[PDB]
Formats: C-alpha cells, sequence, structure tokens
C-alpha cells in the first residue's frame, strides 16, 4: 500500500540516494 | 585619472599555463572569452591560440610566436622575447581557473562602468530623447551584463546526480498528493491531470483559430487561478481594453447571460450576483490588469517585475496576444522579431519562477485541410516559439466548423508539445451562454 | 562643464503662477513635489506653500510672505524682492500644468545621470565587493528610479481601479435611454440589436463584391449618423468625387430616381424635395467630404485630427475604399501595406474614439465556388484586416448573380465577425431606384 | 548683388504671432512647410513648434526655448 510504498522509497534513498538526494 | 579594474598578472598566469600545459585549455576555455583581455596584444594572442587549438595544432611557445610571426602578428603581440618572458615568468604550479575567473569578473565590471558613462553621457546630451526612452535604455544595459553573464547555469551534468535527482523527484511526486497536481492549479480535473498544474518557470502558449474562444480560455484560467489562490494575477491585454474583459469576467463568474450584461437588461438576482461577484473580487484583490495597446517585451517584463516585487510572489501571468508585441530593433523581419519575443518571454519566466500563458494565433493554411484540429507545423513563422515554449495547447472547437456537430458546446484542447508530461486531447464543456468553459461531463475517451 | 539637467525659468513661471493664481495648486501639486526642484530657495518655497495650503490659507503674495516672515525664513528664499520678480515675470497666461511637466522631467533624467555615476564609482571601487552585488546594486538603483515612476495612466491599474470603471460605464451605459443601442445609431433596428450601434475605438470592415453597394451602404451610414447626431461626420471618398457622392446622397435622401437627377429630368415636386433636403443640410451642417486619391493613413490621420480639433469632435469616419490608399515605403508588399493600413486605421479609431467604417474589396474567387456568398477566408491577401477588424459585415445582393431570384430589392448584410455578440445575418429592401437601404417590412423567420 | 529672395520680417511675425497666439497653429500650417523657410534657425524653431504642438502642448516662449534647449 501506501505506506509500504514509501518504506521503500526510504529504502531506495538509502541505498542510492547520497549527498544531495531530496 | 580613474583606473579601469585589470588583473595583468592573471592574464600572463592564464597565458603561461596554457604554454607550459595545454591539456587545461578547456578550463580556460569555459571561463575567458578573447574579448575579456584589456590589452590588445593579449586579445590577440588568445584569438591565435583558440585558433591553434582548434585546428589540432600544439601551443606551445615556438609555434605560437612562429605562427603569429607568420601572419605579420608578432610584431603587434611584443615580439619572440615578449613572448618567452610570458612563458618563462610564469611558474608551471599555478591554478590557471582562478586567474581566469578573476579575468572573467574584470570585464564584467568594466562594461558595467562602459554602461554607467553611456548613461550620464546621455542624459546631459538627450539629442530629443525623453525620459522614458532613457529609463528603458538604462534597463536594458544592465539587463544586458545580466544576460551576458547569465550564460553560466547550462552545462553538461553528471549521469548519476542526475539519476538520483530524477529518483527523489518521481518518490516525492508520488509523496506529495494534492491531487495530482504539482504546479498552478489549472481549476479542471482532466487538465490538472493530464498537466499537474501549470509548472512554474514554464513559457505556455495557447494557439487557435478566430473564434474558438481563445480569450474566453484564457480568462477562465485567469479566474481560477485567481480564486484558487493568494498569488497577485496579471494579465496583459494588447487587444482588449480592460472594461469588456472585466465584462467578460462578470458573465463568467456570475454566470449570467453576457449579452443582458452588455445591454443592461439584468433583473434582481442578476445584480445581486454582480454584487457578491464584485465583493469576492474586493475581499481577495488579487487581479491585475494592463490593456495598454503596443506593448513591447521591455515594458511587460518592468510591470512584471514591479508586481511580483511589491507583492512577494506572482500567481500567474498571462499575454493576450503575442502576434501584437513589438521589437523596434527588428521591425524589418517579424521572423526576427518574434524569435526576440520569445527569448525574452522565456528569460522573463526563468527570472521570476512564474508560470507565462501567453496566446497566439494560426496562419489560414490550417483551414486548407480536411481536418482543421491544429498541429505543430502550424506554428509557422514562430519556430522560436515552438522551440523554447514548454507547453502548447491549440484550442478546437468542431461546431465552429460544423452546425449540425454532435460536440456542440464541446471544445478540445490539444497538447502540441508537453515538456514534463503527455500529451493528448482533453475535452470540455463550453457554455458560451455564460462565456465560460466547464469540466466535461459526458463519457471521455 | 556637465551642468546638471535643470530650467530655472520653468521653477520661476510654477511659483509665479501659483502666486497669481491659487485655484491652480492642485494641478501643480499632482505634476511636482518639493524634491523635483533643483535650487534649496524653490523647495523652500514649494513646502511653505503646501503648508499653507493645508492650514487653508490663501498662497497670494502677501499671505506668503508674511507667513515666511514670521519663521525668519524670508531671507533664505530670496527676499520680498525676489518673491515679487517671480510674481511680475509670470504672466497671467499661464499653462502651469506643462511647466511642471517639464520641471518633473528633468527631475527624473538629473536622478538617472546621479545614479549612472554611483554606479560608475561602485564598480571603479569594489571595497571587497563580489561582481555579483555591484550588480545587484547597479539593478537596484535603476529599479529605484524606475519603480512604479509616474505611468499610472500606462501600467497595470488594480483590481478596484479597472471594476469600478467597469461599473461606471455599465452606469452610464443605462443611465441614457436608447432601447439597446449604444454607439452610432446606424439606423436599421435590426442591425442595431446585433451590433449595439458602431462602437467607439472600434475598426468596422464593410466588404462585398462589385456593385454589391458598399458605397450606398456607406453612404446610407453616413447619411443616417448624420440625421441622429450632433458631430461632424467625415468622409474619406478616394473613389468619386465629392460632386457624385452629393447627388447620390441627394437620391438617398429625397427619394428621387437617381437616373432622373442624372439626366436633369426633374420635376417641380422633385425640385422642392430637394430644396427641403439642402434646407435641412445647411441647418444641420455636421457632413465633411474629402474626395481626394491616393491617401496615406497619415494624410487621414492628420485630415481627422484637424477636423476633430476644429469642430469638437468627430461622430463618424467613413473611408472609401482602403483598396485605393497607399503606402509609399510598403509599395512592394500588398500584404504589409495592407497591415500598416489596418493597423493605422486600428490606431485612429482608438486614438479619437470615434468609429471608423472602411470599405475593402474581396478576391475573384469567390465568384467560382457554388454559393458566393462572402466569408472570412474570402478576404484573401488581407489576413491583418481580419486579424485587427472588430467588426466585419458582407453586403450580399442575390438578384446580382441569379435574374430570377425571389430576394429581388433584398440585401444581406452578413456579420462574419462580431467581436463582443452573436453573428448572423441581416436582411434590408435596397431601392436601387432611390440608392437607399430601408428596414425589411417582410416576415422575419 | 544677386540676392537670394527672402523676407526675415514675415517669418519674424509668424513665429511671434504663434508664440502669442497659439490657436492660429492650423491656418498658418496650411500655407507653409519647415522647409520653407529660409534661415536654418527658423526652420529648427517652426520644427520645434510642429512637435509640441502635434504632441498636445502650448507653445508659449519659456516652453519652447526649454524645449529646445534640452535637445541642445
Ligand atoms: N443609375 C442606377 N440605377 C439603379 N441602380 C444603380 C444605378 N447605379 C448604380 N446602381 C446600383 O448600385 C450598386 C452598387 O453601385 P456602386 O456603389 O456605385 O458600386 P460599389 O458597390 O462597387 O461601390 C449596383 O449593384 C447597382 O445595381
Ligand atoms: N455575445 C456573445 N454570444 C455568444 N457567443 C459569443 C459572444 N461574444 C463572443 N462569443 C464567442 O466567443 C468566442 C471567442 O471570441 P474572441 O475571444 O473574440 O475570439 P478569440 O477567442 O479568437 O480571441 C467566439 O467564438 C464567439 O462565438
Ligand atoms: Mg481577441
Ligand atoms: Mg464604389
Amino acid at each position: 500500500n501506501r505506506a509500504q510504498a514509501l518504506a521503500k522509497i526510504a529504502e531506495i534513498k538509502a541505498k542510492f540516494g547520497l549527498k544531495g538526494a531530496s | 585619472l580613474k583606473v579601469p579594474p585589470h588583473s595583468i598578472e592573471a592574464e600572463q598566469s592564464v597565458l603561461g599555463g596554457l604554454m607550459l600545459d595545454n591539456e587545461r585549455w578547456d578550463d580556460v576555455a569555459e571561463r575567458v572569452v578573447a574579448d575579456d583581455f584589456y590589452t590588445r596584444p593579449h586579445r590577440h594572442i588568445f584569438t591565435e591560440m583558440a585558433r591553434l587549438q582548434e585546428s589540432g595544432s600544439p601551443i606551445d611557445l615556438i609555434t605560437l610566436a612562429e605562427s603569429l610571426e607568420r601572419q605579420g602578428q608578432l610584431d603587434s603581440v611584443g615580439g619572440f622575447a615578449y613572448l618567452a618572458e610570458l612563458s618563462k615568468n610564469t611558474p608551471s604550479a599555478a591554478n590557471i581557473s582562478a586567474y581566469a575567473d578573476i579575468v572573467r569578473e574584470r570585464a564584467v565590471v568594466r562594461e558595467m562602468i562602459s554602461v554607467a558613462n553611456e548613461i550620464a553621457e546621455a542624459g546631459f546630451d538627450p539629442q530629443g530623447r525623453t525620459s522614458e526612452d532613457l529609463l528603458d535604455l538604462a534597463e536594458s544595459r544592465v539587463f544586458k551584463i545580466a544576460e551576458s553573464r547569465a550564460n553560466k547555469d547550462e552545462g553538461p551534468k553528471n549521469i548519476a546526480d542526475v539519476l538520483d535527482a530524477t529518483v527523489a523527484r518521481i518518490e516525492q511526486l508520488f509523496q506529495q498528493p494534492h491531487d495530482g497536481v504539482t504546479g498552478v492549479n489549472t481549476g479542471y480535473d482532466d487538465l490538472n491531470k493530464k498537466t499537474a498544474g501549470l509548472q512554474p518557470s514554464d513559457l505556455i502558449i495557447v494557439a487557435a483559430r478566430p473564434s474558438m474562444g481563445k480569450t474566453t480560455f484564457a480568462m477562465n484560467l485567469v479566474e481560477n487561478a485567481a480564486m484558487l489562490q493568494d498569488k497577485p494575477v496579471l494579465i496583459f491585454s494588447l487587444e482588449m481594453p480592460s472594461e469588456q474583459i472585466m465584462m467578460r469576467s462578470l458573465a463568467s463568474l456570475s454566470r449570467v447571460d453576457q449579452t443582458k450584461i452588455r445591454t443592461g437588461q439584468l433583473d434582481d438576482e442578476d445584480w445581486a450576483r454582480i454584487s457578491g461577484t464584485m465583493g469576492i473580487l474586493l475581499e481577495k484583490r488579487n487581479i491585475y490588469i494592463d490593456d495598454s495597446s503596443g506593448l513591447t517585451p521591455t515594458e511587460v517584463r518592468s510591470r512584471a517585475r514591479r508586481i511580483a516585487r511589491e507583492h512577494g510572489g506572482i500567481g500567474l501571468i498571462m499575454i493576450d496576444y503575442l502576434q501584437l508585441m513589438r521589437v523596434p530593433a527588428l521591425s524589418d523581419n517579424r521572423t526576427l522579431e518574434i524569435a526576440e519575443i520569445s527569448r525574452s518571454l522565456k528569460a522573463l519566466a526563468k527570472e521570476l519562477n512564474v508560470p507565462v500563458v501567453a496566446l497566439s494565433q494560426l496562419n489560414r493554411s490550417l483551414e486548407q485541410r480536411a481536418d482543421k484540429r491544429p498541429v505543430n507545423s502550424d506554428l509557422r513563422e514562430s519556430g522560436s516559439i515552438e522551440q523554447d515554449a514548454d507547453l502548447i495547447m491549440f484550442i478546437y472547437r468542431d461546431e465552429v466548423y460544423h452546425e449540425n456537430s454532435d460536440l456542440k458546446g464541446i471544445a478540445e484542447i490539444i497538447i502540441g508539445k508537453q515538456r514534463n508530461g503527455p500529451i493528448g486531447t482533453v475535452r470540455l464543456t463550453f457554455n458560451g451562454q455564460w462565456s465560460r468553459f466547464d469540466n466535461y461531463a459526458g463519457p471521455q475517451y
């Protein structure tokens, strides 16, 4: 659902997103 | 004796670094230009080095001096002895980028001083110019320098950083719902879904054949933006006086027949509705209208800047229509005039970070086809507009051409070019009785 | 020497005219401020006069001198001698507003020069400021000069001002009953209903194929406007000499057969009717005719301005026909010439606030279509005319093409483009015997 | 001498009358053009007066002299 989608969003942000990110 | 700020040491260091290191030329190439050098010999040296670098030839001392000698330009520069002194004096361990940046900054300062002197000289000896012309001249002079230094923001970007930013943007859009609207709300559900609102800093073009409701659609968008926001909304109307615009707006908002308003045949309820509309407008007070004729891009930009300064932000800017705008310097060719107008509009959109909706018109050639629905190529003579436009919407009405059409009261907004979304056709209801567009309640295809 | 822009005589004129006439103060106060004056004494004088005006006292010579003397500042101003000099040199034939505007202009130019000098001085002395800071400073300085300035007439007004103007216009329209006619009365009920009269500041085009009655309809409109108004009506007849126009006008007004007038075979009753018509015309005296040929838009504008200046305004302007006008600088390209003509006519109509009716011609290809009733696309080679015109009417007579027509004597005025209302066809009766159009008395669908 | 036919008195009278009576410009504008004046100063004055008259401004002495001064 929305909660799982946001959790995966945060997981991908931690995995690849760095420096700038959001 | 005034001393213009010149850094001869920085230029000599740049030249020496280029002679002793040919790999750094690109770093110098993106920071300084030939005209940025004060002394003529330095400009000539830089031009010769640029020619050699573009031809693939080495830029060492012997080849550069020899090339200048061959063309007879060595004597003007200062000689092989001067070139050798420049090469030897500069130490190898130097940061050419810092010196190049200093030289770049000095050229901007010198241009600013030159513009100030020109303005003062023009003021002392008007030669028949008006004060308004001098003010416009000064604004143009300063903005030229600003744009001259506003070209470094465009360049290549890192692939990984772009990908990460794209992923973050996708997540944020899916994070903050806003029911599918990210930009300025258009007031229409389907248009919001297909556009995610009106995106700030994006140029929007509305084009259609005559009598298609283009001004009506633009006014409906303006009214919706005003009712659904708080920032001021500015209107530039080069074709209508403001009173007719307000009458059309009253007809649209109060849902009263426009002919009745125009002829004055209004009953008590219509007067009450008009009073309510006026009360709402006076409570909000965020709409500004300018019905000047023969507008120039400088006046439009200045008035937009003044509104944004006075109120700290603009919800939306509307221009109707750009075919009536003029550029006096390019009156000889219409295509150049259109390109200048489009460039100035794009610069204003970037500067104020506001959505700009400019209305345009189509040639009669569109009506020479069996299907009269507009396409991109129908933007002939305005190629720059099509390229610089971030959103392009065409208005079509089948009932205009066909009396027996089944889509009476139905208008199509066709997205011919969308920068950040899909293209397609959106059907809406057209109540010409109230001079309004509404969401289409029928079946969608 | 670079003496700053100033005019001591204009200031002296302003102060003296205020001393001699105190009812002009407002006009001076709305145009000049105490800081606009260059010399300190003039600023002090204006400040003291403003204080006296605020307290409710007259600002004549003795009152001003006494008020200055009580504060001990009479010597700083220059003395009662200087005040008397101001009183003496200024005549009572003073246009104080013009001098105040001029003083305003000098101050603006002077401030621009001062700001340019400040910008240059800042550029030559960075004091550790980045070039970005210097450009921002320059922008701020020029912006404060230009910030709102005094161009409230040619700037975007507030929503309140526009709404108030619209409501005042609505009240003015609803004040005087004319049964739905706001512009110049066309003399025909259905055309008045469809067009609400000929609106001021509008461009109106009448088009038809040859021998349809363009000149006849234009002259009928001129006659109706002259009979139903009081302002002069001006005609620009580039096609016919004025004598033939007056013969046609007599035939129309007196309802006498055109052939009889042309051949001179009239009787006593016709002579009596002509005498009555001449008496009516000489009692009215508001029709002016210019039968020159090859007129440029500049000449038309100049002559219309001269007529309005001499006789207190115009009620209608008529041009027959625009194909006979000339723009020498653009004779190479017909499309550009037509665009310039239409733009100049629209500008003239907006400037003089009068309806302008211009006759035009259509391409031959219209005669090849199955249905010969004109459409907008029939204005080929003249797209700018369709773009710029506020109202477009086509004259169609069926009997011209069909000998067996059932509509003999019946003409149709087709509104091809109505900017502020509906479109359709209006039927009239054509009496070619008297060279006249009349209201259609037949059944209406 | 081979004198160039001209009359300064008529030009000076016209300019003075225009300065004193601004309502007569038309009666002068339909009988003479700027290029019809013989001396350069008179042509220049007439051109400036035409500019002021067609810009909507009075043509009195102080305004005309000041306007000429502003253009140098
Ligand atoms: N002597 C006449 N008797 C009757 N009708 C005439 C006469 N002269 C002209 N007409 C009518 O006037 C119409 C238009 O003529 P005119 O206005 O002169 O040309 P245009 O319409 O091109 O300006 C023609 O259709 C013709 O029928
Ligand atoms: N009084 C009216 N009654 C019905 N429809 C009107 C009225 N006034 C204007 N319209 C409609 O508004 C539409 C748009 O007109 P306009 O804004 O003048 O042209 P554009 O949209 O090309 O600028 C036209 O198609 C016309 O049918
Ligand atoms: Mg329009
Ligand atoms: Mg004719």
